[PDB]
Order: structure tokens, then C-alpha cells, then sequence
């Protein structure tokens, strides 16, 4: 058939919940040895619904994200203050790898749809993101951590941590606005 | 810093059948650092996107909304 | 070997344009796509059709008449027979 | 998978730290390492705990509440026990 | 033996008439894993006779085009004009990635060796020549878009472009100049 | 075109359990050629290096004179 | 185990005498496909005590040098004069790929210990260093020259260069200091 | 291990030189080819033999004593046993 | 834009035995953006191009008009 030809069932499912839904293309130098120019590239699709949020991540790689439809609130981490982006229909935003970010959809009636140029450069071809936050996908980075590593980190009893950092709240990465 | 949209700019073709909006790194700097080009495609029900290529750019095409009806030619 | 590529893509769908492959693409409904290029830097398109920037129609009168079939003045007669550029029509 | 991978490295021993992977190292005595980073430029450290460039505490005070499983106050309250940064201690 | 030497046989014949040749250096990282750093470099050679013209064409990669021995007349087509240029034996010329343009050997006298150095970065290693003509190699690619297609693009009747633009005239890529 | 000492400049941390010296390609040009990054970490016994992550950079790290315990999080 | 630790016994022998030693860490992606955006890079240790030099000799790839004990006469040797270079634990300095050089420990008491991080280009992964020494490792590159070709290039009597260039004099790269 | 790769090569044939590897070659007959030289930024060129641009030449009196098996002034003397440059003879 | 010669420029060498005519990078626009390296080699017959080796550049070398006998030295 065709190597240059991707039908949207070739995006694997990263996550879903009956908010949202995380996808990611397949690797364009899958299928075929004719788009090995294009293997350091990945492609995401971002779905959710009104009044949700993606949950606090960083991604180890460059994201060109683009508001396919709907509007946004994409707000940027910096380790010396945050900044607050109205993302709008049409707009478009590098996410500096590394930036912890977190999507939030405002609206009450209209869906969420955003599209994720991945540019990978730590392992060519690979997209992870490290969620801050614990769920029944994985739990918080925090808690690999060894137990009186993170004791002495955040100074404070063991079970005060995985009591405010570590324990599981939600059930997915994307959550109900309140 | 700050984002922007892919139809800040005119059109670079806006004919009757249709409108093409282009955002090249030679215009914006966060695309610059990345060597990445993105364009918006509109087209009214029947028109036609003549044949043409491009130099040096490998175009990643995503159909939003709507069906098209593309041919691509290569030579294997 | 030539091939052709043919497809009608439906949203989400997705189509690499490889450069240097000549394209092109009929508008089934209303469409709207978005297209992420790479290595773009002094990138730049070329019509084969069409008034502007086609350009079998730059090719010299002369050296058209060693290119194509056509005799000289055909050539430049049938690039010509559309006044529209970039999009045009679908109906015979 | 989620993974963890400690080990006390001796003198002349080497481990590489791949970027965005979270990272800390205690001192079993007197320490004194080189890193060697590559692909360097526009580069930045971000600290999950402790008082200065802490992340996790920039997180807005409503959302912090739905990231984590504490109650709103309690996560920011936690983040600032400690008042020292970057480097700390290690005796409970 | 050795792997950094390439005898004049082991360029590949893309093409040969009564009228020239087109050679192809094999990929250098072929038979040794020495030379893995030119991996992306091509070399080729166009060899014609006296008042001949390569047609027109643009390839997939940047050429620096050498003048080995002879003059000749390059001509670089644009979008929104031509370039003419005079190549005098000694002469350098890097031809833009998809350019289309033809070469042209003016002297009634001696032959015409150029030099054609290929910088490849759509698919690394591979070299591709679309000639806007059709021959006994292979016919014009515009040739292979659909009926309705290029009766629309060109708004004509088919028969009519097929007879303009589509048929067979000369049997090579190297025409004798009349 | 002469050496430098990576002790040079002020430590980029400097608390009263450590020190990390840091000299990067913003700031010196022979790294800049190579986009290297060189760092000098210096720490008394029973201190601890909280946990952090470098956004780009992949660090090398050797150990020259003592012991160290360290804990990396990846995920696979 | 674990891919991102390097033990100091996956460093490699290159050279070891009475005298010092050169020491090369594998390839960073040798036993796993986690670390290759480092196959280019390679890192070296080079240990000699005393009184000791590291005889004249070029590497195809560009050297990061780092004293991490002791100080040294780093010697870099142009083809239009030479540069000398104290090196005092601490100080780095990159060594241009192809200048040849020797280091010189001048301390009569403690040992030398220096890091080289080489950045490899022509063969990735690969670092070479040719000496123009002769010993029982290997003996002068200049004299895997033809015997007329040397006796052309310096203008001598081939048992004179043999006999001034060529024959083994000392044992190892590295050599006491007189 | 060191090899020595030696060729004559004719019209049309093509030899490869690796950046630090060294390399001569003797005119048979009037020569005139052509070398397309890849990664050449801030290259330079080192002779090892000649009176100009002779590297061996650059070694301190000391340390060539010790670099060579000749008695430090014999190597310096060799050296310059050639008063022409880049290109020489080939008559023994 | 306009095309060069290869000897447009004074040999780099030009002795009694040979010529070598280069074009750098650093002194055409042309190679710069290719990172390539351009140069002509003119040798009497019996003359010899003396033991040396270049820093970074990987040479092509094309036979043009006559033969030569090269020994080249690499380590394996």
C-alpha cells in the first residue's frame, strides 16, 4: 500500500479516561526505510473535555503544541515563578523540554482538541513524561525515591510525605475542573 | 515567548477556491530553533490544490476537518 | 520506477509529503488541514500548473521543443489555458 | 515501567544522568565529582524539594490541590520545612 | 584490498546514450564500515558530447556541480524566472536542491565532463533525478496524475495535454541539439 | 585559546553542606564549539544532593574522591 | 542492573609501563540502546607519576582535557611554532583534533590523574591516536612509508632515516624524564 | 595495527583520505586531480617531511631526544636536509 | 549566487615541482553552507606531494588527468 499514509488508528493510546485521552503516533520510520529523515519526530493528539486539566508533567523533549480546536489554559512551570498562557483556536506554543506544564480546558460546552510536535533528542524517536502527581497508570516519581532520601529532602516524617506527596488522589492524569 | 496563531499573517495564496497561511522559521524564532515550518490549508468543496512540490521541506499533513482527495508522486 | 500515491484522508488522518514529490489534492468537502514541515529553511514550492510560479512555464521556447512532445508554441498555449492560480476547479 | 537505580559509586567510577530523569546523591564521606553535560546549551536544573527552586512548589495553591492527594495547604506547607536548598542533611 | 579507493568501475550507469552518460559512485559506506561519515555524500558524473542538452529536471538533493573538462550552459529555472549561467572548465556551481534545470554543451568541437557532488538529506544516501520529460526510461512524472487531475490543473482536454505535455518525443535525457 | 580553571568563577551553589561549581557555553567559547557543559561538585560527609533534574543536558558524572550514594528515577 | 553506570573496570588498557597509564571507558552505547545520543563521545584517562612524559603524538578527534590531580606541561605543537601550557589541577583545556602534543609531568613527588572527553567525528565512537614514536606497541606511522617515498620526502639516505626517525628507542609512549 | 594502503590511480578513479590519516603520492605523469574535502571547516594542513609547515621540525631539542631514537641534534639535522617544500623529487 | 573558479585565487602552494589551489569555507558562501572544501592539485611528472594529513577534513580525491601513486596510512 502506502509508507507515507498514517489513518488515525495508527495512534496508540498513552492514556483515556471519560475525560480525555492522550495519542501518540507510531514512529514514522516504523513501517518503512523511506522516512528515516523523519525518525527524531513524533506526533501527539491531546482530547478532552470541558472544565478538565491535565495534570503537572514534564516531557523530556520539545513540544510544538497546537489548539486544533476549542480553547486553553496552558500554564508554564518555572522554578522561579509560573506563566499563564490563554491558548486560542489556532495558536501555537513551544513547550521547552523539561518544563513542567499543565492543560486546562475552560469551557463548559465545546471539547478540547490540541495536536504535540514532539522534537526528541535524549533517545531519538521517544516521547515519556514524568508525572508529578500518583494514579493507577503510574505513581509520583517522588515516591521512588528511597525512604530517608526523601525524609531528609523534604524534612519531615516519612509518613507526613506519602501522606501529602506520595498517596494516590485521582485516578488519571486528566481530572474534573471543580 | 508568547504564542501565536497561524493566521496572524495573510494569506500567502488566498485565491477564490481557497487560502493557504504560512508561518516560516525566517519569520518567527521559536519555529527558527527548530527548523520547523507550519501552514494552514482552507479549500471551498470541489477545488483543486494544483500539482506542485516543495525544495527542501517534508511536509507532515493533518486532515482537521473535512475529506481530501490527495495524489502523491514519487519515484522508487 | 514511478508510483502514485492516492488516498483520500478523513480526520485525524495523516500524510508525510516527502520533498521534491509533486502533489496535489482535491477538496472532497470543506477542508481545513495543517501541515507540519521539517527542514524547512529556505524552503520554497513550484507550480507545474497554473498562472503563477509554474514553471514548465519559465522553460525557453527553444529548449521546451526538446522537452515535451508538444511543438514549441503548443506548449505555451495549454500552460496558459488557466488564468486561476495554486486552486482551481473539479468539474468536467 | 517506573524504575529506580541506585549504587554507591568509588573513585573512578562513572554514571551518566540522563536529562529530565530525577536525580540525588548523598555524600558517604568527603565528596568531590565532575560532570561532564553534553548538549549543554539553554540548560537548566529544577529542585522537587527544597526552599529555592523548588517546582513543585510554584504549583498554584488550587491545582496543587487536585496533583496531589493532600488538602490544598498541606502540600504547601510540607514543601517549606525545610529551609535549606540544593544540598541538605541526612540524619533522622 | 582497500576501502577508501573507488576505481572508475564502481560508478553505476544511471543512464547512457549515443549522446552521453550519467555515472553514479556507489554509497562509500558500502563495503566498509570506515567511512560511515559519508554516508550522506554522493558523487557523480555527466559525460556528454558536442551541442547536446541534459533536459529538464531537479533532483532530491544539492549539487555542487564541477566542470572537470569543457564549457558548458547551465541554466537554473526559477519560480519567477531563469538563471543563465556560462560554466567554463574549472568552474563551480552548487544547484539548490529542486531547482529544475538543463545542461547544455555549446562547443561544436570536444566532449563535456562535469562533476556532480551530492549532499542528501531527505533520505540520506539517495540521490533522485523527477525529469518534467517522458522517455524510454520513464515518462514525465506528471504523467502519473489522474485523468480528472490534470485536466482540471491544466484546464484542458486530456487528449490535448497528453498531447502537449505527456507523450514520448526523444528516446533519452540527452538530446542532441538542433 | 588559554585553559581555564573550573574553580574561576563563583559557585552556582554554595550552601554550607556543598558547593557545585558550573561553567557553561554561555560563558566560555571552547565549550560553546562542543556544547559541553563542566561542573565541580564538592560535599561534606552526610550531605544530600536533593532531588532535581537537568531540563537538556545529560551529565557524566565522575566520581574522583570519595564515596557517593546516588538515586536515579527513569522511566521504562 | 543498571545501564548509566560505569565502573572503573569497564575502562579498557590502551598503554600501561612502569611508568603510567592510558585508560578508555567503552562506548556509552555498548551494552545498552539507552544512551545513544552519547555514541559519539568517548572518555579517557591518562595516569603517569612522576617525572614522566606522554610522548608526541596527534588524535583524529577533539580532546576535552581535564587535570583532575596534580599539574602538568601540556605541549601543543603547531606547524608555524608551539604552545606551551601549564596545567594545574583543575584547569581544562580542549586540544584541537589533529595538533599534536605531549604532556610533561614535572612533579617530582605526587602522581598525575587527567580526564580526556573525546568528541569523535570522522569514524563516531572511535578515537585513534597516531604517535610518531616507534616502540614496541607500534613503530612510527613514517615508516609505514615506502622506502623511496621517505628517502624523496626528507632528502636523506634510507639507513640514515632509519637510523634517525625510524629504529625503536624507547619502550613505551610514556617515558622517564632525563 | 598500522597499514599502509598504496595505489596508483588512473583518469576517473577516486581515493578517499581520512581526516588525520597520512598521506603522499608521486606524480607517475602530469597530474591534475581534484579533491572534494568534507567537514573542512577550520582544517589545516601539518607536513611531516619539507622545510615549511614540518611539525616533526616544531619539537624541542630536549624532548625529540627522547621522542626518536637519533641523538637530539641528528633528527634536527635530518629534517632539514630538504630546503623545498609540499612538493619534492622522486630520483634516487 | 554567480559561480567560481578554482583558480580564481593564488595557489596555497605553488612550488617549482606542484601547485595546490583551495577554496575554503571561510572564504566562499557557497561551500560554507555545505561545509565542503574545494581543491586543485597540478604535479610534474616525477614530482612527490610530501607525508602530511589534514585535521578535519575527509578528502574526496578525483583523478582527473594522469596517474599518481598514493600511500596513504591509516590505523587498524
Amino acid at each position: 500500500n502506502n509508507p507515507y499514509l498514517f489513518r488515525s488508528n495508527k495512534f496508540l493510546t498513552l492514556f483515556k479516561n471519560q475525560h480525555g485521552s492522550l495519542r501518540l503516533l507510531q514512529r514514522f520510520n516504523e513501517d518503512t526505510e523511506k522516512l528515516e529523515n523523519l525518525r527524531d519526530y513524533r506526533v501527539l493528539e491531546y482530547c478532552s473535555k470541558p472544565n478538565t486539566l491535565l495534570l503537572p508533567h514534564h516531557s523530556d523533549s520539545d513540544l510544538l503544541v497546537l489548539v486544533l480546536e476549542g480553547q486553553a489554559i496552558l500554564v508554564l512551570v518555572n522554578p522561579d515563578g509560573r506563566d499563564t498562557y490563554k491558548l486560542d483556536q489556532g495558536d501555537a506554543i513551544k513547550i521547552q523540554a523539561g518544563t513542567p506544564f499543565y492543560l486546562i480546558n475552560p469551557d463548559n460546552n465545546q471539547n478540547l482538541r490540541i495536536l504535540k510536535f514532539a522534537i526528541t533528542f535524549r533517545r531519538p524517536g521517544t516521547v515519556e513524561d514524568f508525572f508529578l502527581s500518583s494514579t493507577k497508570r503510574l505513581p509520583s516519581y517522588l515516591s521512588a525515591f528511597s525512604k530517608n532520601f526523601l525524609e531528609a529532602s523534604y524534612d519531615s516524617p516519612y509518613d507526613e510525605i506519602e501522606q501529602t506527596l506520595l498517596q494516590e488522589e485521582q485516578e488519571g492524569v486528566i481530572v474534573k475542573m471543580p | 515567548d508568547k504564542p501565536f496563531n497561524l493566521r496572524s499573517r495573510d494569506p500567502i495564496y488566498s485565491n477564490n477556491y481557497g487560502k493557504l497561511y504560512e508561518i516560516t522559521p525566517e519569520k518567527n524564532s521559536q519555529l527558527r530553533d527548530l527548523d520547523i515550518l507550519l501552514n494552514c490549508l482552507q479549500m471551498n468543496e470541489g477545488a483543486l490544490f494544483v500539482p506542485h512540490y516543495n525544495s527542501r521541506a517534508t511536509v507532515i499533513l493533518v486532515a482537521n476537518e473535512g475529506r481530501a482527495e490527495v495524489e502523491l508522486v514519487g519515484l522508487e | 520506477q514511478l508510483r502514485r500515491y492516492a488516498a483520500t484522508l478523513s480526520e485525524g488522518d495523516i500524510i508525510v509529503i516527502p520533498s521534491s514529490f509533486p502533489v496535489a489534492l482535491k477538496a472532497a468537502s470543506d477542508l481545513n488541514m495543517v501541515g507540519i514541515g521539517v527542514n524547512a529553511e529556505n524552503n520554497e514550492r513550484n507550480f507545474l500548473a497554473g498562472h503563477k510560479e509554474n514553471v514548465i512555464r519559465q522553460i525557453p521556447r527553444q529548449v521546451s521543443d526538446l522537452t515535451f512532445p508538444g511543438s514549441g508554441e503548443e506548449v505555451e498555449e495549454l500552460l496558459e489555458n488557466q488564468k486561476e492560480s495554486y486552486f482551481v476547479d473539479g468539474q468536467p
